[PDB]
């Protein structure tokens, strides 16, 4: 089975792991900081997802250094993962256009 | 930190009636408010979570409502078992904080006290002491006065009283007047009486007992 | 089954420092947080601090003087709170509760009564209280038993090991010269006594003593 | 601009007792509040930064707390050396602003 498709898959399992860990680490880092709202697992998960997809509505965000550090990792993972899929879709289109022409 | 204001502090209501305690957050906390019940000497018990979600095992009688800064915990049809302290607690922002608490208090039909006088025990006398216990049980209102008389003569020394918070079984109150003397002081006196004066009757309820 | 277990009481001398425990049982997750709440007699609940066993981190309430140090032993499933250099101000009931990381305290422990005094631990003395020889009676009879000379609080008074629940009043203790005193009252059908035995169980966690005392009529 | 209200202006307390000065911001400033001490004729001295973080060299006696609009600077067990003026200062929004000051008096 083609590499680009393996990577895409990996990227997804990975992203999910990061989202989950991201949620846990965020709450762990944010609790103890007065005024912090990223302090319960369920919403933290919703937070990381909206962060990984880079949407970030602003209803939730870390205020501590480690929380933000966890945010960066999640942002980057989401961006890389989704970009890696786009890349897989390209290799797919490129590889098949070569077919519709012969090679 | 978020401040949770619970006023009134005390709530008086008639049996079966509907009742509501309010909780105000110093800032918008969505629905991240939770309600706890704590009866006399027990630990808190979760009633409602997230402002309106019900917990299993909690009488369908309890409901919650609100969002933002104003939250309400209602009890449709109050009953004796509901006599307790109610607290609210928010998890919107760190650190979790608690409300000052609201005491639920039921107003039932007047009840005259059930007086009972108890002569000290032999096991106790055996060690030099002598305690004459008297009970003023299940009366209402809670305003009651107890008078001691040793041989027809009002006594006031060595008397320690204790009242119980409103009972969660029948919405009444009870008091325990304990007259403590040495075997000596007790040996040299005839009759011990305990008089109870309560709104339920102009005439004072009395219970005496002669040492012999 | 009782999810959080905490020692009934702890006596501490001003300046000393006790370490409270709270052992859990039931479903224990990696997202669990054990909290500690302090309740001074007559007052409300005050959040002290929290700890996440699966990781070991703890946070405390900044609005107050930090007199606690939270720790947790993974294997034994027991969370600990180290209160140090206590004073009268520190005397209160300390509860521990479990929070599933979703913000609310699902279950609380029975709490540990902590009394900070110089006074020495004195077990309670239990004496019976049966009606006097010349006291007439009707459908119900009021018996009871007196618990005095104990320190520190508290004492737990049950009737017939708990079977006899209905009709019991266990008055709040009165204090006088480093020794508490209280009485419990029970009422049963006058017909059912003394044919059926009525005993009062008095437990005093501070002195590791629980004594029974049957209430038989007066000679 | 953000207004920092410090009341009471003067605080009287007995030696060894616990004491707390309050600082209220006209708007939510997170924890961007800082506390300064200034004795008679000296320059300000940083006590607590970011509402609760401690500075090195400052008696463990000094603590801070609060978030949003209500901040507290506490001194567990006051003593003569604590007699001074205490100010709060926010860095949440430009320009930085100062509180009116609270005089500790034993």
């Amino acid at each position: 089975s083609a590499l680009h498709w393996r990577a895409a898959g990996a990227a997804t399992v990975l992203l999910v792991i990061v989202l989950l860990a991201g949620s846990y680490l965020a709450v762990l880092a944010e609790r103890g900081a007065p005024g912090a709202q990223l302090i319960t697992y369920p919403r933290a998960l919703w937070w990381s997802v909206q962060t990984a997809t880079t949407v970030g509505y602003g209803d939730l965000y870390p205020v501590t250094l480690w929380g933000r550090c966890v945010a960066v990792v999640v942002m980057v993972a989401g961006i890389t993962s989704f970009g890696l899929v786009t890349a897989a879709l390209a290799t797919w289109f490129v590889g098949r256009e070569q077919e519709r022409r012969g090679h | 930190d978020i401040l949770l204001t619970q006023s009134p502090a005390i709530l008086s209501v008639s049996p079966g009636e509907r009742v509501s305690f309010s909780c105000r957050a110093s800032q918008s906390i969505g629905t991240d408010i939770h309600w706890y019940q704590q009866r006399t000497n027990g630990s808190p018990r979760l009633l409602i979570k997230y402002a309106s979600e019900s917990i299993s095992g909690i009488p369908s009688r309890f409901s919650g409502s609100g969002s933002g800064t104003d939250f309400t915990l209602s009890i449709n049809s109050v009953e004796s078992e509901d006599i307790a302290n109610y607290y609210c607690q928010q998890s919107n922002r760190w650190p979790f904080t608690f409300g000052s608490g609201t005491k639920l208090e039921i107003k039932r039909a007047d009840a005259a006290p059930t007086v009972s006088i108890f002569p000290p025990s032999s096991e106790q006398l055996t060690s030099g002491g002598a305690s004459v216990v008297c009970f003023l049980n299940n009366f209402y209102p809670k305003d009651i006065n107890v008078k001691w008389k040793i041989d027809g003569s009002e006594r006031q020394n060595g008397v320690l009283n204790s009242w119980t918070d409103q009972d969660s079984k029948d919405s009444t109150y009870s008091m325990s007047s304990t007259l403590t003397l040495t075997k000596d002081e007790y040996e040299r006196h005839n009759s011990y009486t305990c008089e109870a004066t309560h709104k339920t009757s102009t005439s004072p309820i009395v219970k005496s007992f002669n040492r012999n | 089954q009782v999810q959080l277990q905490q020692p009934g009481a702890e006596l501490v001398k001003p300046g000393a420092s006790v370490k409270l425990s709270c052992k859990a049982s039931g479903y224990t997750f990696t997202s669990d947080w054990i909290h500690w709440v302090k309740q001074r007699p007559g007052h409300g609940l005050e959040w002290i601090g929290e700890i996440i066993p699966s990781y070991g981190r703890a946070n405390y309430n900044e609005k107050i003087q930090k007199k606690a140090t939270l720790t947790a032993d993974k294997s034994s499933s027991t969370a600990f709170m180290q209160l140090s250099s206590l004073t009268s101000e520190d005397s209160a009931v300390y509860y521990c509760a479990r929070e599933r990381g979703d913000g609310y305290f699902a279950v609380w422990g029975a709490g540990t009564t902590v009394t900070v005094s110089s006074a020495k631990t004195t077990p309670p003395s239990v004496y019976p209280l049966a009606p006097g020889s010349a006291a007439q009676t009707n459908s119900m009879v009021t018996l009871g038993c007196l618990v005095k000379g104990y320190f520190p609080e508290p004492v737990t008074v049950t009737w017939n090991s708990g079977s006899l629940s209905s009709g019991v009043h266990t008055f709040p203790a009165v204090l006088q010269s480093d020794l508490y005193t209280l009485s419990s009252s029970v009422t049963v059908p006058s017909s059912s006594w003394p044919s059926e035995t009525v005993t009062c169980n008095v437990a005093h966690p501070a002195s590791s003593t629980k004594v029974d005392k049957k209430i038989v009529p007066r000679d």
